[PDB]
RNA sequence: UGAAAUUUUAGUACCUGUGAAGAUGCAGGUUACCCGCGACAGGACGGAAAGACCCCAUGGAGCUUUACUGUAGUUUGAUAU
RNA sequence: GGUGUAGUGGUAGGAGAGCGUUCUAAGGGCGUUGAAGGUCGAUCGUGAGGACGGCUGGAGCGCUUAGAAGUGAGAAUGCCG
RNA sequence: UAUCCGGGAGUCAGACUGCGAGUGAUAAGAUCCGUAGUCGAAAGGGAAACAGCCCAGACCACCAGCUAAGGUCCCAAAAUA
RNA sequence: GUAGCGGCGAGCGAAACGGGAAGAGCCCAAACCAACAAGCUUGUUGGGGUUGUAGGACUCCGAUAUGGUAGUCUGUUAGUAUAGUUGAAGGAUUUGGAAAAUUCCGCUAAAGAGGGUGAAAGCCCCGUAGACGAAAUGCUGACAACACCUAGGAGGAUCCUGAGUACGGCGGAACACGAGAAAUUCCGUCGGAAUCCGCGGGGACCAUCCCGCAAGGCUAAAUACUCCCUAGUGACCGAUAGUGAACCAGUACCGUGAGGGAAAGGUGAAAAGCACCCCGGAAGGGGAGUGAAAUAGAUCCUGAAACCGUGUGCCUACAACAAGUCAAAGCUCGUUAAUGAGUGAUGGCGUGCCUUUUGUAGAAUGAACCGGCGAGUUACGAUUGCAUGCGAGGUUAAGUCGAAGAGACGGAGCCGCAGCGAAAGCGAGUCUGAAUAGGGCGAAUGAGUAUGUAGUCGUAGACCCGAAACCAUGUGAUCUA
């Protein structure tokens, strides 16, 4: 480019709308605040979320449940993931975190069987759903806890 | 592609080839264009500021009681409708810089590039040296190699003579090959880049 | 970036001044009168490009009454009579003729009057 | 700053597969003896936030 | 010799009527040559003071008490010296 | 680009597209043979607004594209003169 | 045209007119609803003047024509039909 | 903005792990030994010792080295700060008062940054690139010297290892944690341990296990700030702006005092600042001069509007006027040459602008006029649209190098790809349920992410102006009691 063509994409980008730049403009005077009230004061507006005195929604509805201390959560991987990999090949943690496929594991790696398999692997992971497991022995592979 | 080589006396030598992947590909206009601004607003200072209300000197005391002198209501002689009043609003100090994606930087790295060789604005030669610096050979050579507009001298890193001798022309900016930018490129309505430089270059990329 | 006025006030307050050239005293020396004037002049301006068509139609309404009445006849029954003898003249061109060519008004008015006898 | 979730309703609703809140529902503390045993079987149930509802308040939820 | 309050621009009539319901300015009619000077104060809901009366604001302040919640002081006990 | 049909009052307000101001970059220009600014003119565009001449003035300023905003005043018993 | 999904609102003082009711005294330019219109946010013609009534919805230009309500002796266009 | 705290409201809000900047560790008390003085211990000095895979004393051995410092107004040396030296290259022609401008030829560049010079200068000047320079006084870094730290192994019989301390009750406070189930830390009051088979902590508490060793001290760097000094920078201001203050500004002025607090820049290139003459007492003018220009004459560049005045082309003394608009004779004049311009007898129509209202010409509000200034902004987050890059992937943050740039590295971390449940947990399902039933939420039925931009929102004064008031320092009994 040149730096006297200069040209951005179309609809990248736009032009700031300014108020209370006169009538015609369509946000001359009021600036788009309407009349007098509590929003058309500078600063004004309630807080979010509130109701004008009638109780809130959070209010009337009651606190639910707590979170476990010793919460465990597993970073998922599915067969169709699996498929990625070729006949043979050992699946590791490392292995999924070198590809990318998990970049984070959480507490583990646990294998659903949302897909379907179709290579022979040897995976190794957290946990496995029991019917991950009979697809990936049933495609001739084998599972490891780690 | 292929571009010419030419020795620094003027001649030509035989073409020499350039990585397809960096000289080669299709421009993408519209990503040099947000290289290009997003540069320009990096180099920005800002150091701008104002006084508002609270920052000008004085204006503690009501200017007058609220009610009973007939005059309009006033809460401080530096607000903002008076003379010598604060600022509302207003410039104050801050960046201007952001970033783009790496994906998005390296192509329009190699836009430029392509862009300039596609033109044949991409001038190559095999080398420049010289014994001392002197701006004199440093035209002289501009001339032999036939460039007269603005140009882009990109040398390998070490050459100070050959730097030192181009730069204090009006038409040449002088730039190593491993610190060069999308600005430099497309201001330059030419590049001049040695044969070191560009294997350079190739490597960076 | 500071913006100071520059000189966009003075010369829109010109332009309004200038279009209210001629007004009386202060009406044409004073920017704030002035542009209330001169909206003002606009509101009339718009206004009666419409009653000039109007005002010139009654006009010529009243100039052919008195050309039908000298011969012979009301306005009422002379437009009546036009109609039926078939002449689309207007009544921009009957008044032109009743105070510049009486004779050719005398024509059409005898043309009116034999058909209003069929 | 930051935007700050709103605490209460982080403990009273939760954020579905499909981006709506789950709720609990009222009248399910006490006073069971005014409310027929439909009445508790059905508010025994779950249930999702209106539209007009979220739609005041998912600013203070966004980062739940 | 030389101010001031006020002041949207004013070439600034009367009656009846109309109108945000009390018109110099609108309607109909009537009266009235142009410019002043000395006087009067009926009108310009005249000037001056974002009405103090009245109501309102989830305003302020001072005061009161067997309003609420506190607390300085006074007093009683335990404990230490 | 043409034809046809239909439509084009508007406050709160939503959407769209533009005018103008200062500054930055690049490009291309203008200036003691007179810039900006001021004033006058019967000029041009659908609008904000844009030119062109005369006079005054005496040194800086347009235009194209893009960018950033202390970017537009007639009212605040606004402030200053 | 309706739905639905999402971005952005403003509105929560209404007025009168006709019709159906309440309250009132079968008073109010009263009050409170239902219903339609208009004003609000609508210029133009008529009703002397006259937001809400009658006719009728201004993108512009014309010194062209035909009509609505309402009118045709003069003010004042049109029948002393 | 998670775990949490919270009239479980408004809101407040971590820490550890991970990634980086920077890195450094050391001394006593005690036991024990020697000396000394008193009055066998008990105090001064010295030695000795410094800890948790327990260390030390003490007893045996063997070593009298090896390394180091966060010391020194100790010198030597180098650098550097505080003055400076040097530092290339142009003449003509045109206009002009004047050349840097125009035109023709040149020349320099490790210097084409910048400023000045009679207008705009690479080559006229100061400079810049570059090279060089310090008697004296600082500062830094080294080198030396001095100074000061610096021992290994094996045994435990005994001895030491911080007391009104830790801890507890009560009352407060700090920990994001508001007494709460409440740890941990600290203050006041009272009570009050153990001591290596010992003691503390791992969020009440106990047990087990693990980790550590309080009640003694010191310790550089990474971090925060800038009254000042030097050198610079700016899509920062340009005289109502920018500091309150471009100028003799915290001045004038105001106040008893604390305190409040202004206004005010521009002749010309050069004063060449108008010799002399005339009117006038002067002021001020008119000539005459200086100057390119004096309508640049010091109230001095430009010189707007309000406001005031002189001259006059047209109109006006029977007229009821929101002042105009439409129609228009007459008169005057001749343009951005346009079916022109000024004025205007007379005729038609016609109650300003704004705000606020159901409704305002309104006898409701605001504006005396003119000029200037004067109100939705920025930062960090959220969300949607549009755009771009990549795409079941997307992406870096701090930080290092770099011109205060781009860029490179940096994958810690964040979003997305799996949901359901309060949770254990299960998982294209899951929860409820006795249920392979039904139903809820999901999947089938896939697009996300980084950035830009715009709309809106949240935290911030959050579009601007305005209270009566509240609180915390101070100044006031020169009036008055
Ligand atoms: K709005
Ligand atoms: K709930
Ligand atoms: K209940
Ligand atoms: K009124
Ligand atoms: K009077
Ligand atoms: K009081
Ligand atoms: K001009
Ligand atoms: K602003
Ligand atoms: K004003
Ligand atoms: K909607
Ligand atoms: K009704
Ligand atoms: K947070
Ligand atoms: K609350
Ligand atoms: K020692
Ligand atoms: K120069
Ligand atoms: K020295
Ligand atoms: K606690
Ligand atoms: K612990
Ligand atoms: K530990
Ligand atoms: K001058
Ligand atoms: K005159
Ligand atoms: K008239
Ligand atoms: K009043
Ligand atoms: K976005
Ligand atoms: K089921
Ligand atoms: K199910
Ligand atoms: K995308
Ligand atoms: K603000
Ligand atoms: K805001
Ligand atoms: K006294
Ligand atoms: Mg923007
Ligand atoms: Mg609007
Ligand atoms: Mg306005
Ligand atoms: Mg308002
Ligand atoms: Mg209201
Ligand atoms: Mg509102
Ligand atoms: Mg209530
Ligand atoms: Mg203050
Ligand atoms: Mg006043
Ligand atoms: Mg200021
Ligand atoms: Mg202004
Ligand atoms: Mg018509
Ligand atoms: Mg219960
Ligand atoms: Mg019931
Ligand atoms: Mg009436
Ligand atoms: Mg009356
Ligand atoms: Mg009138
Ligand atoms: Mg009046
Ligand atoms: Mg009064
Ligand atoms: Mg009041
Ligand atoms: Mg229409
Ligand atoms: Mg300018
Ligand atoms: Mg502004
Ligand atoms: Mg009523
Ligand atoms: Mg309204
Ligand atoms: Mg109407
Ligand atoms: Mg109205
Ligand atoms: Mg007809
Ligand atoms: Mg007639
Ligand atoms: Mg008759
Ligand atoms: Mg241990
Ligand atoms: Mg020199
Ligand atoms: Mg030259
Ligand atoms: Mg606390
Ligand atoms: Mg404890
Ligand atoms: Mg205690
Ligand atoms: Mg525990
Ligand atoms: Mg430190
Ligand atoms: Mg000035
Ligand atoms: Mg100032
Ligand atoms: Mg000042
Ligand atoms: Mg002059
Ligand atoms: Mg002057
Ligand atoms: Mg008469
Ligand atoms: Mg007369
Ligand atoms: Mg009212
Ligand atoms: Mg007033
Ligand atoms: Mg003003
Ligand atoms: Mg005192
Ligand atoms: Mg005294």
């Amino acid at each position: 480019m040149k730096l006297h063509e200069l040209k951005p994409a179309e609809g990248s980008r736009q032009v700031r709308n300014r108020v209370g730049r006169g009538t015609s403009s369509g946000n001359g005077k009021t600036a788009g605040r309407g009349q007098k009230g509590q929003k058309a004061r500078s600063g004004g507006g309630v807080r979010l979320g509130f109701e004008g005195g009638q109780t809130p929604l959070f209010r009337r509805l009651p606190k639910r449940g707590f979170t476990n201390i010793n919460r465990k959560d597993y970073a998922v991987v599915n067969l169709d993931t699996l498929n990625r990999f070729e006949d043979g090949t050992e699946v590791t943690p490392v292995v999924l975190k070198e590809a990318g496929i998990v970049k984070n594991e959480k507490a583990g790696i646990k294998v659903l069987a949302d897909g379907e398999l179709t290579k022979k692997l040897t995976v190794k992971a957290a946990k496995f759903s029991k019917s991950a497991q009979e697809a990936i022995e049933a495609a001739g592979g084998s599972i490891e806890v780690i | 592609p292929n571009v010419a080589l030419f020795k620094q006396d003027g001649t030509q030598n035989g073409e020499i080839t350039l990585n397809e992947e960096i000289f080669g590909i299709e421009p993408n206009e519209s990503v040099v264009y947000d290289a290009i601004i997003m540069q320009r607003a990096s180099l920005r200072q800002g150091t701008h500021a104002v006084k508002n209300r609270s920052a000008v000197r004085g204006g503690g005391r009501k200017p007058w009681r609220q009610k009973g002198t007939g005059r309009a209501r006033q809460g401080s002689i530096r607000s903002p409708q008076w003379r010598g009043g604060g600022v509302v609003f207003g410039p104050t100090p801050r960046s201007y810089s952001y970033k783009f994606p790496k994906k998005v930087r390296r192509l329009a790295m190699k836009s430029v590039l392509s862009d300039k060789v596609a033109e044949n604005n991409l001038v190559a030669v095999e080398g420049l040296s010289f014994d001392a610096p002197k701006t004199k050979e440093f035209k002289q050579v501009l001339a032999n190699l036939s460039i007269d507009t603005k140009v882009l001298v990109v040398l390998e890193n070490g050459n100070d003579f050959a730097a030192l001798s181009a730069r204090n022309l009006p038409n040449v900016s002088v730039v190593t090959s491993d610190n060069v930018s999308v600005l430099d490129v497309v201001s330059a309505n030419k590049v001049l880049a040695t044969q070191t430089a560009l294997t350079q270059i190739e490597e960076v990329l | 970036a500071r913006v100071k006025g520059g000189t966009v006030t003075r010369k829109r307050r010109k332009k309004v001044l200038k279009l209210a050239k001629g007004y009386y005293g202060s009406k044409h020396t004073l920017f704030k009168s002035a542009k209330e004037q001169v909206m003002n002049s606009y509101y009339y301006a718009f206004r009666d490009r419409r009653q000039k068509k109007r005002d010139f139609r009654k006009l010529w309404i009243a100039r052919i009454n008195a050309a039908a009445r000298m011969n012979g006849l009301s306005y009422s029954k002379l437009m009546h009579g036009l109609k039926l003898a078939e002449i689309d003249i207007n009544r921009k061109m009957l008044a032109d003729l009743a105070v510049n060519d009486a004779a050719a008004f005398t024509a059409l008015a005898e043309q009116a009057k034999d058909a209003l006898s069929k | 700053p930051k935007q700050k979730t709103h605490r209460g309703l982080a403990k009273r609703v939760k954020r579905t597969g499909g981006g709506g809140l789950k709720r609990g529902r009222a009248f399910t503390s006490h006073r069971f003896h005014g409310k027929t045993k439909k009445q508790r079987r059905q508010l025994r149930k779950a249930s999702m936030v209106a539209k007009g509802d979220y739609k005041r308040i998912r600013q203070q939820l966004a980062r739940m």
